[PDB]
RNA sequence: CACCUCGAUGUCGGCUCGUCGCAUCCUGGGGCUGUAGUCGGUCCCAAGGGUUGGGCUGUUCGCCCAUUAAAGCGGCACGCGAGCUGGGUUCAGAACGUCGUGAGACAGUUCGGUCCCUAUCCGUCGCGGGCGUUGGAAAUUUGAGAGGAGCUGUCCUUAGUACGAGAGGACCGGGAUGGACUUACCGCUGGUGUACCAGUUGUUCUGCCAAGGGCAUUGCUGGGUAGCUAUGUAGGGAAGGGAUAAACGCUGAAAGCAUCUAAGUGUGAAGCCCACCUCAAGAUGAGAUUUCCCAUUUCUUUAAGAAAGUAAGACCCCUGAGAGAUGAUCAGGUAGAUAGGUUGGAAGUGGAAGGCUAGUGAUAGUUGGAGCGGACCAAUACUAAUCGGUCGAGGACUUAAC
RNA sequence: GUAGCGAAAUUCCUUGUCGGGUAAGUUCCGACCCGCACGAAAGGCGUAACGAUUUGGGCACUGUCUCAACGAGAGACUCGG
RNA sequence: CUCGUUAAGGAACUCGGCAAAAUGACCCCGUAACUUCGGGAGAAGGGGUGCUGACUUCGGUCAGCCGCAGUGAAUAGGCCC
RNA sequence: GUAUGAGUAGCGAAAGACAGGUGAGAAUCCUGUCCACCGUAUGACUAAGGUUUCCUGGGGAAGGCUCGUCCGCCCAGGGUU
RNA sequence: UAGUGAACCAGUACCGUGAGGGAAAGGUGAAAAGCACCCCGGAAGGGGAGUGAAAUAGAUCCUGAAACCGUGUGCCUACAA
């Protein structure tokens, strides 16, 4: 089964796709419990397909990871950018090659105090 | 005559003549009789039944000690038979699917798939209320009673926590044995969630 | 499945063109009719010619239902329509012929002049 | 619906008598030795399983 | 499942020709009057195919005398002493739902030569 | 009649839910009959179960239509409005007939008209915690007691027999198949299926093409997995004992006879006790059986003393579902397939993207039953169930027997 | 007490009687007239158009219902405030 | 409570089709009794709608293509006696 | 004045997410990014009315239906040509 | 809670469009000697150390009742109406 995560379809998609891009961006992230244990599965997929590389598995990540600034560097006095979904394909997919899957751990933590929300973090391995 | 086994699910099956019927498969890896009472040490007749061999990690020593005498590795499932012959039975004995063929009458005993809390529409399959002409009463269990007792009889039937009750099924017939596969296909359908424990024994009525 | 107050086509020329169930025959509390089953109903709409006539209170035999019948060897029949005959007390047919394709459980209910009048039978 | 009576301090003490709070999971931590919830990150030293993190 | 699939790989027949929902078949369906057994052609498009292995069934659909009719059988039943195809239709559909509602001309299906 | 209630006890009908009485509507048993048979009439026993869908009317009632084995009569604040409705009746408006000089009114009608309340206690339906059950634990259990279920048609045959002059037409007995009800379940037929597939409109965004995302009820539309489901499927009220009711006896006197009774003894009902299903030892009367642990340490006082480590075992915590409001239950915690991921399948959808070919083009064919694929199936420790902690016995006395 | 209308927003008896409509119509429509207790500017009768008016019937339509099933969200439920 | 879908039936619901469903835009054809001659009337009942070429008098027409469905979503009368 | 009901009802239409910062302390303050909502308005001006609520710098007692390092609140200066 | 409504910044606060209605609220100590300094805390608030005859007279300050809330426990209580 899935988790509704006390939102509606839609708004539970949206979510899921921001903290996805986040986790992808970041490689570490502080969620809630329910959150990261939904989340975990999200980018774990999206994972496989920047494994898998080709350009069919590219615009199946596309539909999902937001189009947010990865990472910039300076490179060759140019500025380089890269996507989300470039740092993807490029990085996190070679990077995870071996791995058969798990590709991220999650780590519990103190409440939130204004909920007493358990928190976890969920990164890469 | 009896055997416990597992409720593989359901499928179908086309007998001969052509006539298809609705089968569950119920597996039974050969059952062991732990235990046998007897009237003069427990006071009434009927034989203690292990089956589903179970991890010893998963086990107690006194659940170890107790199945040591039949000589087994633990068992997940226990049940005791009565109104069978205990002279055809001993400690360490194996019953398998064979026991039974083709064709015989059988009652099925399993826990009822648990629904959780449920309303008295779907537990008692009492009558709706009017959804319109200005209707404020629609899914509520009705009149509690009248006014006299000053109180509610018992079984006024209510909401409540719905399913997982033992149920037996009656008359159920044993489509067919395959004690390669310790299987046994009954037609028709059984109570219980798959992976749950069945009891099948032969029909009293009969 | 056929109710009170559900409405046929009539699969012969018997003079009515359209029925209203009033009974489902069989049972003190039996709510549905199927294929095969005698209802009471009143004709409301008929032929100009015809030997039945509009408001009249008969009997007649479902041959045909939108939810059909499931057979012994696990195959199913569903027709486009509900379509019934008006038969007599005896289960002969009002009139002289019959329209349309007509299920096969009528055989074992025993409306043998049904069938053979039927121009096809499923 | 109103209560007909007063709920007295003995009634009121009785259905309270569930109405605690619990505190489970806690042991020492094997990186720093104090106290933590089982199967959570240490919130002193940050360890988790012998590991900084 | 796998159990299952084994003891019902038995009896799941191994004749029946490749086809498709918006295919033509003739089905023969053995029937019975009593004593004497009858072969019944059945020819219609097929409408749906639906399940699995041996609870596997489909349905064809044809208008006898002005009026629709479908007959569902088993894939595997041994009452049908044979299926077969008498064209290959072009749909873009596995269930053929929308043809109930045409008649005629409207429910024609163009034919492929697979 | 005016005894409780006018510092409020809500009134008809309907709905939901029933429960009880028997003066029994059906089914069951029986006597008498102006009981040939099939039907009946009347009375006796019998309350186990069942006893309908509409037209009219606010209606109850009643008539009617169509069924049924039957369409019972009543009590429960003419049961049930902190459970529902509010059509009628008793507010304010207005009108008709009528009465009144009149305001108005009914000896009457008609249209329209606010039904509030977060459950404290008992009660009822479910689910936990504590302690008890006398050493501590893990399982399996007997059943004191309790609940459930309890209905019935039609056809065939016996037999066109018994009966009857004929029409007509059986008891008893044996089969087949339904109705209503009901316990389960999703293999089938279907429903649903908002993190499955596809088509498609408008607009907007990813710079543009192409490909996609956002919003429009899930934008709309066509399908649909798991799960949940009925109208779907399977099963049940089977047979049979015991004691009886009405009834009928056998033997038998009181009372030479007679006599079912006084003694003695039997048949006899859907009813009673069983039989079938479920709950059940908090059944404080706390039962029984199998298995496991083993008689430790310290101080007080002979104490059924106190505490302190444990044993068997259990729980905390954590991964979860076949379970679930939460507890609980059950599957697991590396002595590992518990879940997630990964790999391969399945259902499901229906031919992805990028190319190539044809066409002016929309588009079609092909690469290719492709691509995608929530819950389903099988493998795989890759990720997370790490490390840990807490609780948990040493078994009283009396008296028979040995 | 005329014309006109009449079981009527008026008819108690009354579900008057008859006909239509329905399988079945105390409502509705047409007719009759023993008008309990219509009636001519507190107007009589009729009347196209109009009406969130009252009333009866029909088609279409459907979860209103037979008889309920599933899904979404908010509350309810658990936790912190 | 708010919302979506629903097998077969289709008002059997109910005091009463209350609520919901259904109709809904534009263009074309066609449109009854009755009437105060204006109306009734958007009566009713039907048909067309997308995309691509060619031709147009520029509104069309012809041909072709695709889908279950072309005011492809949202917003738009239910009708009759 | 304090109970009971009871740690119960309610916390007043809707989308937020994460990174960083600040700080004793952050779901609630600041910055950033994406996302989402209104757009004949939930935008831009104004009249009335309010009467300093405007700006800057401080504060977290009370008020804010949670929190608060924040505020239309409190403290101090200042602002209408 | 008396005595003027008002012992105190009272016809005030507050209520009302307005006339008008209209509160609550006294007490450290002889003397501020109103707790320097130290410690926990961001503060609040405490613990020391001091002032004082007295600080359980610490400004919510004389006395400090009852309701109500809580901590400790000598006895009793989990087959009872
Ligand atoms: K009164
Ligand atoms: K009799
Ligand atoms: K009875
Ligand atoms: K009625
Ligand atoms: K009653
Ligand atoms: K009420
Ligand atoms: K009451
Ligand atoms: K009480
Ligand atoms: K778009
Ligand atoms: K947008
Ligand atoms: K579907
Ligand atoms: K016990
Ligand atoms: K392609
Ligand atoms: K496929
Ligand atoms: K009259
Ligand atoms: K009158
Ligand atoms: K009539
Ligand atoms: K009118
Ligand atoms: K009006
Ligand atoms: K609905
Ligand atoms: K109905
Ligand atoms: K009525
Ligand atoms: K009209
Ligand atoms: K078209
Ligand atoms: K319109
Ligand atoms: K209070
Ligand atoms: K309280
Ligand atoms: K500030
Ligand atoms: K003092
Ligand atoms: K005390
Ligand atoms: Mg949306
Ligand atoms: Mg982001
Ligand atoms: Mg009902
Ligand atoms: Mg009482
Ligand atoms: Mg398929
Ligand atoms: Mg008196
Ligand atoms: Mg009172
Ligand atoms: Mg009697
Ligand atoms: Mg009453
Ligand atoms: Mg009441
Ligand atoms: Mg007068
Ligand atoms: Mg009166
Ligand atoms: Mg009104
Ligand atoms: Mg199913
Ligand atoms: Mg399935
Ligand atoms: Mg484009
Ligand atoms: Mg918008
Ligand atoms: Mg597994
Ligand atoms: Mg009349
Ligand atoms: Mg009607
Ligand atoms: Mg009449
Ligand atoms: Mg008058
Ligand atoms: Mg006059
Ligand atoms: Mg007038
Ligand atoms: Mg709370
Ligand atoms: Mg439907
Ligand atoms: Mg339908
Ligand atoms: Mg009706
Ligand atoms: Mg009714
Ligand atoms: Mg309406
Ligand atoms: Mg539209
Ligand atoms: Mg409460
Ligand atoms: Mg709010
Ligand atoms: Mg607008
Ligand atoms: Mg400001
Ligand atoms: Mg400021
Ligand atoms: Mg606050
Ligand atoms: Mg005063
Ligand atoms: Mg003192
Ligand atoms: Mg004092
Ligand atoms: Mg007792
Ligand atoms: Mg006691
Ligand atoms: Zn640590």
């Amino acid at each position: 089964s899935y988790r509704k995560l006390g939102r509606t379809s839609s708004q539970r998609k949206a979510m899921l796709r921001d903290i996805t891009t986040d986790l992808i961006i970041n490689e570490r992230i502080v969620t809630t419990e329910a959150r990261a244990k939904e989340v975990r599965s999200t980018v774990e997929k999206m994972i496989t397909l920047g494994k898998r590389g080709d350009l069919h598995a590219r615009r199946q990540a596309a539909t999902f990871v937001r189009n947010e600034v990865a990472s910039v560097r300076e490179e060759d006095e140019s500025i380089v950018v890269e996507s989300a979904l470039q740092k993807l394909f490029n990085d996190l997919g070679p990077r995870f090659a071996e791995r058969q899957g798990g590709y991220t751990r999650i780590l519990k933590t103190e409440p939130r105090r204004g909920d007493a929300a358990p928190m976890v973090v969920i990164e890469f391995v | 005559k009896g055997i416990l086994g597992k409720k593989v699910g359901m499928t179908q099956i086309f007998t001969e003549s052509g006539e298809l019927i609705p089968v569950t498969v119920v597996e039974a890896t050969p059952n062991v009789v732990l235990q046998v009472k007897t009237v003069e040490t427990d006071g009434y007749e009927a034989i203690q039944v292990g089956y589903q061999d179970k991890r010893e990690v998963l086990s107690n020593k006194p659940a170890k000690g107790h199945v040591a005498k039949a000589n087994t590795a633990p068992k997940r499932f226990i049940k005791e038979f009565k109104n069978v012959e205990l002279g055809e039975y001993e400690v360490g004995k194996e019953i398998k699917v064979d026991v039974f063929q083709a064709g015989d009458v059988v009652d099925v005993t399993g826990t009822t798939k648990g629904k959780g809390f449920q309303g008295a529409i779907k537990r008692h399959g009492q009558s709706r209320g009017p959804m319109s002409h200005g209707s404020r009463y629609h899914r509520r269990p009705g009149s509690m009673g009248p006014v006299a007792p000053n109180r509610v009889f018992k079984n006024k039937r209510l909401a409540g926590r719905m399913g997982g009750d033992r149920v037996t099924i009656q008359n159920l017939e044993v489509v067919k044995v395959d004690v390669e596969r310790n299987v046994i296909l009954i037609k028709g359908n059984i109570p219980g969630a798959k992976k749950s424990l069945i009891t099948i024994k032969s029909a009293v009525k009969a | 499945m056929i109710q009170q107050e559900s409405r046929l086509r009539v699969a012969d020329n018997s003079g009515a063109r359209e029925i209203l169930t009033i009974k489902v025959l069989g049972g003190s509390g039996r709510k549905t009719a199927n294929i095969g089953d005698v209802i009471v109903a009143t004709v409301k709409q008929a032929t100009p010619g015809g030997v039945v006539k509009k408001g009249e209170v008969v009997k007649a035999v479902i041959v045909r239902t939108k939810s059909g019948a499931r057979r012994a060897d696990g195959s199913y029949i569903k027709f486009d329509e509900n379509a019934a005959v008006i038969i007599r007390d005896d289960k002969s047919p009002r009139g002289t012929r019959i329209f349309g394709p007509v299920a096969r459980e009528l055989r074992e209910n025993n409306f043998m002049k049904i069938v053979s009048l039927a121009p096809e039978v499923l | 619906a109103v209560p007909a009576r007063r709920t007295s301090k003995a009634k009121k003490a009785k259905r309270r008598t569930h109405y605690k709070l619990t505190i489970k999971g806690l042991n020492a931590c094997s990186n720093c030795g104090e106290m933590k919830k089982s199967h959570h990150v240490c919130p002193a030293c940050g360890h988790y399983d012998g590991k900084d993190v | 499942n796998p159990l299952i699939q084994e003891l019902t790989q038995e009896q799941l027949r191994t004749d029946i020709p490749a086809f498709r929902p918006g295919d033509t078949v003739r089905v023969h369906a053995k029937v019975v009057e009593g004593t004497r057994e009858r072969i019944q052609l059945f020819e219609g498009v097929v409408i749906k195919r639906r399940g699995a292995g041996i609870s596997e069934t489909y349905t064809v659909r044809k208008v006898s005398n002005g009026v629709g009719v479908e007959r569902t059988f088993p894939l595997h039943t041994p009452r049908v002493a044979q299926i077969e195809v008498v064209r290959y239709g072009k749909v873009r559909r596995a269930k053929l739902y929308y043809l109930r509602a045409l008649h005629g001309k409207a429910a024609r299906i163009k034919e492929i030569r697979r």
